[PDB]
């Protein structure tokens, strides 16, 4: 229902940020990072899927670690290569769904600045 | 019928245990006169003067749905559960029984224990188990290497709370059929 | 990334009149898009089930056939709710890219 996350702020590039997201309502599954630029359209990017595979887009790939915890129900992603394209808005979302690549439970997430 | 009400864990509507039943006095009178059942629907014959009724074989099946799909079991009727997992041939002559459990089948802190088939490639037959845990619900790209998008795991999690309605209660399901090409029996 | 153009680009305010929502093949797409509303200060949802096979889940006036070059779709009416940012999502292949979208 609603998914709760910390730890979205303006940070000095390089700096190692933990992003946690909270599954509700549901046992947890899949979840998905979608980013979007201030003033700008969003961009779907990093997802992980139930069955243990994972899906990396160029932006984040090899650089983003994605994870979820079954006990906690706390997900767990750690910021890693910081960049200018994907510094922006971020958003946890359902990894994958539907008959294909469906997300519709969403969170507020955690908008993020890089700068000086 | 000992086994219809004495199972703890109830088998999950993809992987559908079969029972054979043969060999028995039938007591429909304790079906529809216990009472404590919720839903009774035999669509062959009415179910009163079913005890009459011989046979030569039995079939029964047991599986928890919810009861938003319990009306989707019927002879030449289905839903997304049936078409994929299991249905009704169109000739049924038994009966559809459901019993709520809510205290027996809602635990605290989730259910992992039922899970649902949700993806087949075409209709499944009536009366077949599909329990393979095949893959392969994508086309263009093989399974093999990752569920990208298409790609799935056909099996989806029902997890289940206290507070969960009616519709979202599992509800245990039977359904019986007979045929004659040893199951009867007069008393009094 | 993908190479696709969304429209109407740009939206002047509809009054009682149905709204079009129309994007362009660049993966050969075929039933393959997800539809989305979202309002500011709020988490975007999706405005059908896509459709990928059937359409549902979703009230019918928003109804669209997305298939070869076509991925056009129309609303019933305008409504407050109605007033509503609009975007289009790459579904076929990875990454899924989202169209230029359109706000009321």
């Amino acid at each position: 229902v609603q998914l709760v996350e910390s730890g979205g702020g303006l940070i000095q590039p390089g700096g190692s940020l933990r992003l946690s997201c909270a599954v509700s309502g549901f046992t947890v599954s899949r979840m998905s990072w979608v980013r979007q630029a201030p003033g700008k359209g969003l961009e779907c990017v990093s997802v992980i899927y139930t069955g243990g595979n994972t899906d990396y887009a160029d932006s984040v790939k090899g650089r983003f670690t994605i994870s979820r915890d079954n006990s906690k129900n706390t997900l767990y992603l750690q910021m890693n290569s910081l960049r200018a394209e994907d510094t922006a808005l971020y958003y946890c979302v359902r990894g994958s769904g539907g008959i294909h690549d469906a997300f519709d439970i969403w969170g507020q997430g955690t908008m993020v600045t890089v700068s000086s | 019928f000992g086994e219809v009400f004495n199972a703890t864990r109830f088998a999950s509507v993809y992987a559908w245990n079969r029972k054979r039943i043969s060999n028995c006095v039938a007591d429909y009178s304790v079906l529809y006169n216990s009472a404590s059942f919720s839903t009774f629907k035999c669509y062959g014959v009415s179910p009163t003067k079913l005890n009459d009724l011989c046979f030569t074989n039995v079939y029964a099946d047991s599986f928890v749905i919810r009861g938003d799909e319990v009306r989707q079991i019927a002879p030449g009727q289905t839903g997304k559960i049936a078409d994929y997992n299991y249905k009704l041939p169109d000739d049924f002559t038994g009966c559809v029984i459901a019993w709520n459990s809510n205290n027996l089948d809602s635990k605290v802190g989730g259910n992992y224990n039922y899970l649902y088939r949700l993806f087949r490639k075409s209709n499944l037959k009536p009366f077949e188990r599909d329990i393979s845990t095949e893959i392969y619900q994508a086309g263009s790209t093989p399974c093999n290497g990752v569920e990208g998008f298409n790609c799935y795991f056909p099996l989806q999690s029902y997890g289940f709370q206290p507070t969960n309605g009616v519709g979202y209660q599992p509800y245990r399901v039977v359904v019986l059929s007979f045929e004659l090409l040893t199951v009867c029996g007069p008393k009094k | 990334d993908i190479q696709m153009t969304q429209s109407p680009s740009s939206v002047s305010a509809s009054v009682g009149d149905r709204v079009t929502i129309t994007c362009r093949a660049s993966q050969g797409i075929s039933t393959w898009l997800a539809w989305y509303q979202q309002k500011p200060g709020k988490a975007p949802k999706v405005l059908i089930n896509a459709a990928s096979g059937l359409q549902s889940g979703v009230p019918s006036r928003f109804s669209g056939s997305g298939s070869g070059t076509d991925f056009t779709l129309t609303i019933s009416s305008l409504q407050p709710e109605d007033f509503a940012t609009y975007y289009c999502q790459q579904a076929h292949s990875f990454p899924p890219t989202f169209g230029p979208g359109t706000k009321l």
